[PDB]
């Protein structure tokens, strides 16, 4: 039991996150109301105090005489799903014949979509994101040609054996999900759930993944968070002999059922690496176009 | 009646006679983790008053040429008071914060500081200048401790992002002709219910002069900026021996 | 089997097609979603948050970039001199490019709505002054003098306790939506010009600086909406990202 | 359709309307969602809110 | 294999077969083979008027 | 026929796709299923059955393999000496690999739950002793001495009639699920260390052995669950199986 | 999957076929149609002028 | 010695908080574990070879030739089930021909 | 669907929910099954069960 | 930094010319006798 007053009247423990604001429906843009000339002392909408940290609450109606306008412009196209549920390139896998990279008939792709600017800049607008996704795999030769080749794609989650060759025992794929398809067939396409161990993936992790002294050698792990590492995507020509043709697989991702939290300033310097926000120091450019003077267009 | 305020929590009280309201980050107050969101099974410890109080950690000098600084939470308190001890003895930690940046001058000084909070504030390097070197920021820079760290390139917040858009984050301004402090309440922000106070900095505090300090020869030239902050609804779990990193 | 017949479109992969695809992990259940502050539901929410407008987008060397974030005002000669000017076109190259509104605006072909710019004076408390900020709807050339600028939509700002003032750039358009304006025939969608003039003069007493700065913050009104998704004009990548 | 509730948006305030042919909910289309929005969360997160006609600092 | 892409006013026009714009992260694109039947899509009324 | 249009995915063979396939033997009826003891419905049932944990996974020559199944205790010098240590990570290389839990755990990418290890003393009835078994949550290095180990979650075991004692390795994690931990960045998912120390000392009278062994059995608690099927890291085959 | 069987006509593109095609811009809403004088509904209206 | 697993629970070994656990147990059912198609047999039909240079081949229906699949089913002694078999054919280079 | 009851799980305690297009039940999908489980069958098959708080051997 | 760890007030000069520091009663005993150097420092109140 609890008998001492400070304990009874304590707030220690309420899990109810009291919120100052709530969402209202807004299918269309706000209408404009008729307004007239106001010559008052005391009331002053135009004057603000930006130091407070809130945006101006001054409206059209109070700054000029307005007419009535019934605004039925839709706000549907700016929802997260409308913005993100458009498939874009996030990975390329090369399977050349007599080359340097993969002359063995197979390839392992670390599942990381940060190798392409377009898609990357979009998702990096938010800090945390939770979503399902539709992946489409387009394959063809380097000339965009289609040939009668059978391929096998396999998802190798963290902990599963990564194939070390075109003939690796791992391709038995008894538990991992695999897809067999011909280049002649249409692009393979599957749905992928939200697989993180966290409640959301995060494009930014200001921290280290483990304890201990964080000496120079291990500074490569700064910002690396396992909750964002979903695994490996392996592909191979299905055979015991080298394929007769060189191949390329372009991976497209289309997010769906999206939720995001914490907006961030949008990237304004060229991207350099997948794992970090490093930018070219001798080449810091302004965010946009510049002009000769502040008094001339 | 909005320019005057008092913040009392724990055995500490702050007063200001030139405030500009209070910001409550993302519109919500700090709160303890519910039994639904929680996942770890051990009963947490909630020290309350011994750790949820105002700690005044550091003072910087504002100069006509200052670039701006940043501090990281909870990195700043990990070695201070009873809060620090709990952060070290426990694996798991979570809390909110009440931040109060102070900076007063005279009615003849001018200048404006942008005080903001940026969740998951990852730092980048200039990549060897040419962008061909894959360098990484050292521990001393990602977790600067109480001393904070001075920004190298404010325009891009040392992370390839425009400071012009930093206002999309909870923030206030300290415009010397208007107020002498900024106050921001921040709730726990993370994709997990609890986390390590040591390996993960939930957010960063940025204090950057957007409008340079200025005054006439003869006015006090030493204008300090002091950082005071208080954890809120601190919870700790996963007890063991003390660990500093 | 059941009689079917294939139509055009068969086998095509449309990147925006919203269809159904076979799930790779049957019976997989995702980690529960806990509460996280700051969830955003619609990009329009972000368009109403003010961000700094680089009215002074002239310096370009790295050490002077922070200067773009603000323009100055100082004691003049009382001839209602010009302080600064800039196009109001939010989706056009120029000042608006520094704002989140302008950036997001970059992902939509068309937009419609009133915009607003709030100016914050950061001079000393002893400094005073009155400015005339005007918005000149389409067709009007850059105002020769203040007398001309004054004929349009404007606000006369008086420095004081309230550090800021808000200029509303009301939606005055012939069409219900504007596409991004730019030099050429697409200037048809231009919004107009914004010009700042000294209404009286920046006055200050002995002991206070002769020059102070103004910071401009901009965002959209609540009647603002955008339509027709398109990729942004920038692609922040030169070679492959390693 | 009586399936598995494994969609990323299961238990979300915004009401979705989708199509699906598999036992797993995440395989469903993106569909249409509710058009609610809360600007104030980011544009006006002040403790004591001020009116449009008043002087913000008093 | 071909790629068709709709580039609305303001979006980057591809300047080459390898242009970064073909990443098509937001524009609508269609990938189809000459062997496949004619690609076919529906287009709404897009004018500002 | 009825107008249809083929979408991407057409013709693909997804190994986990749960579809319908034409039956080869129409009207075939299978042999009736009689009653058979021990039917299992869910792998979790097996994860709660204790199996021997090879804490002493050091000897490797064939003739000494059975020794891995148990570790010793014997009269010490009363300095609270260290008896044994092992990582609690169930899906990691090491002791847990000998348990059915660890093996089954190998077929899932992620797991979540409290584990338990029961230690059985097999010394003579005349032998007595008190041990301190401790679980050190993440971040804590291998305990230097007993005084340090004692600061974590622990049990002080007293030998007696009840031959065994149970150490519960409660689920103390930052994330709702852990992926298999291992050296590298994935150590983020480590569970922690388990260490056994002499609380007092192994005491025995004249006529009884100076050394006895402890057998460790481990399994999962009822809040344990696993998700995301994946193939096990081992493939017990070198060439073709004839 | 469900047993189907393709009939003649498959893959053909008839210019007057009135079918359904996938929309390129999901959730796009066109500009409102204001009032415009002189709308014509049927060519026969013009044949009487 | 009794032969039963320990019945000791978290609540009785340490002071615990309340945790509402909604983690699903669906993915560990027998069908979830086994209903994933895996390789169980290979048949070769070579031209001028040793094994089958006659154009046909007889495969004794036994899935125990591949470790992955085998180790999984051998976890149980008796098993009763229906099955879906898929046959993937191509030349040794993974090529597709009109055969 | 009125078909043949020739599925391997016909007459099973666990309730299945499946899809099918043929007269033979075994051609159906795997579907979802009931989530019942009985650990004690393997983890606690003692004749006289003992409580958690008692001394197992008395 | 050390002083800050105790009971304190952060005073901001302004219109209100004054501020009040409360030296709350934090004692082991219900009453203190006059403190002074020696064993009677047991009754000391503290430092400001
Ligand atoms: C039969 C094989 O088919 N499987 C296809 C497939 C496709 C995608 C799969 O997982 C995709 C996971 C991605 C949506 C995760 C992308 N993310 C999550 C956050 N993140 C990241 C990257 C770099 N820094 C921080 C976060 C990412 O790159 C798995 C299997
Ligand atoms: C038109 C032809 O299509 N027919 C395809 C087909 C495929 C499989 C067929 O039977 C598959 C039976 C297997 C599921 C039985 C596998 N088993 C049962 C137990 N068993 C075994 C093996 C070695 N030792 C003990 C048991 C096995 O290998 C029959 C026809
Ligand atoms: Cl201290
Ligand atoms: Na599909
Ligand atoms: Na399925
Ligand atoms: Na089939
Ligand atoms: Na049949
Ligand atoms: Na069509
Ligand atoms: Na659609």
């Amino acid at each position: 039991g609890d008998r001492v007053a400070d304990v009874i009247e304590s707030s220690i423990g309420d899990s109810v996150s009291r919120a100052l604001t709530h969402a209202l429906p807004a299918p269309t843009g706000q209408n404009t109301q008729v307004s007239s000339h106001r010559l008052d002392t005391g009331k002053v909408p135009a004057l603000q105090a930006a130091e407070i940290g809130a945006s101006s609450n001054a409206s059209d109606e109070s700054m000029i005489e307005t007419r009535c306008v019934l605004n039925s412009h839709s706000t549907a196209e700016t929802t997260l799903d409308s913005f993100f549920s458009r498939a874009g390139l996030v990975g390329e896998i090369d399977l050349p014949l007599k080359g340097t990279t993969n002359p063995n008939g197979y390839a392992n792709w670390d599942i990381d979509i940060t190798g392409y600017a377009q898609m990357r800049r979009k998702v990096e607008l938010f800090t945390y994101m939770r979503f399902d996704a539709e992946f489409t795999f387009v394959a063809c030769t380097p000339t965009g040609e289609v040939v009668p080749q059978l391929l096998q794609y396999m998802f190798v989650p963290p902990g599963a054996p990564k194939p070390d060759s075109r003939e690796s025992l791992a391709w038995q794929t008894a538990t991992n999900p695999s897809v067999f398809v011909k280049l002649s067939d249409p692009p393979a396409q599957v749905s992928v759930p939200f697989m993180s161990p966290a409640s959301a993936y995060q494009w930014f992790y200001d921290g280290y993944p483990t304890f201990g002294e964080h000496k120079q050698e291990k500074d490569l792990e700064y910002g690396a968070c396992p909750n964002n590492m979903m695994g490996t995507f392996s592909v191979r020509t299905v055979g015991t002999s080298k394929s007769k043709y060189p191949l390329v697989v372009r991976i497209y991702m289309r997010m769906k059922h999206v939720r995001a939290w914490i907006p961030r300033p949008m990237r304004n310097q060229n991207y350099l690496f997948k794992a970090n926000p490093n930018y070219a120091g001798n080449s810091i450019k302004p965010t946009g176009a510049s002009r000769t003077a502040i008094t001339t267009l | 009646s909005d320019r005057v305020a008092q913040l009392t929590i724990g055995n500490s009280t702050i007063t200001t006679q030139e405030a500009a309201n209070i910001i409550v980050g993302y519109g919500e107050w700090p709160s303890y983790c519910s039994d639904s969101d929680a996942t770890a099974v051990d009963k947490p410890t909630r020290p309350d008053v011994s750790v949820n109080r105002f700690y005044t950690l550091d003072t910087k000098l504002w100069e006509k040429s200052s670039k701006g600084w940043y501090w990281k939470f909870p990195d700043v308190l990990t070695e201070t008071g009873v809060f620090g001890q709990n952060a070290q003895f426990h694996y798991l930690y979570r809390s909110g914060f009440c931040i109060h940046v102070q900076c007063n001058a005279s009615k003849f000084h001018q200048g404006a500081l942008l005080v903001a909070v940026l969740p998951e504030y990852v730092i980048g390097t200039v990549a060897g200048g040419t962008g061909t070197e894959d360098t990484h920021p050292p521990y001393k820079q990602t977790q600067p401790g109480a001393d904070g760290f001075e920004l190298q390139h404010p325009y891009v917040l040392d992370a390839g992002i425009p400071i012009s858009q930093l206002t999309v984050c909870p923030h206030q301004w300290i415009n010397l002709r208007t107020n002498n402090c900024a106050t921001i309440i921040v709730p726990y922000i993370n994709a997990l219910p609890f986390d390590s106070a040591l390996n993960h900095c939930n957010f960063g505090l940025l204090v950057v002069p957007i409008s340079p300090l200025d005054y006439d020869q003869g006015a006090t030239p030493v204008i300090p900026i002091t950082i005071t902050l208080a954890p809120m609804c601190s919870e700790f779990a996963g007890l063991r021996q003390a660990v500093t990193q | 089997g059941f009689p079917t017949e294939l139509k055009p479109g068969t086998n095509q992969f449309l990147t925006t097609d919203d269809g159904v695809s076979a799930p790779i992990l049957p019976n997989f259940h995702p980690t529960p979603c806990i509460h996280i502050p700051g969830e955003v539901r619609n990009l329009l929410e972000l368009c109403q948050v003010e961000t700094i407008l680089e009215v002074n987008n002239v310096p370009t060397n790295a050490t002077s970039l922070m200067e773009r974030l603000r323009f100055p005002v100082s004691a003049q000669a009382g001839k209602g001199e010009l302080c600064a000017v800039f196009r109001a076109d939010p989706g056009r190259n120029g000042p608006w490019q520094s704002t989140l509104l302008g950036q997001l605006c970059g992902y939509y072909t068309q937009w419609s709505g009133s915009l607003e710019v709030t100016f914050m004076f950061t001079g000393s408390f002893m400094a005073t002054g009155k400015m005339l900020i005007a918005y000149t709807p389409p067709g009007g050339p850059l105002p020769k003098d203040r007398a001309t600028a004054m004929l349009g939509t404007h606000v006369i700002w008086d420095f004081g306790l309230q550090s800021s003032v808000t200029l509303v750039i009301p939606w005055i358009s012939n069409t219900h939506y504007r596409a991004h304006a730019r030099d050429g025939v697409f200037d048809y969608y231009t919004t107009g010009l914004v010009s700042i003039w000294y209404q009286t003069n920046y006055v200050v007493p002995i002991g206070a600086p002769n020059t102070a700065y103004i910071i401009a913050l901009a965002a959209a009104q609540k009647n603002f909406t955008m339509k027709l998704c398109k990729d942004a004009s920038d692609i922040l990548q030169t070679g492959t990202i390693q | 359709s009586h399936e598995n509730s494994n969609s990323a948006t299961e238990g979300s305030t915004i009401n979705y309307t989708t199509i699906n042919y598999y036992k797993d909910s995440y395989a469903a289309t993106a569909g249409k969602q509710s058009l609610k929005q809360d600007p104030d969360k980011f544009a006006n997160p002040v403790k004591d809110i001020f009116t449009e006609m008043a002087a913000p600092l008093k």
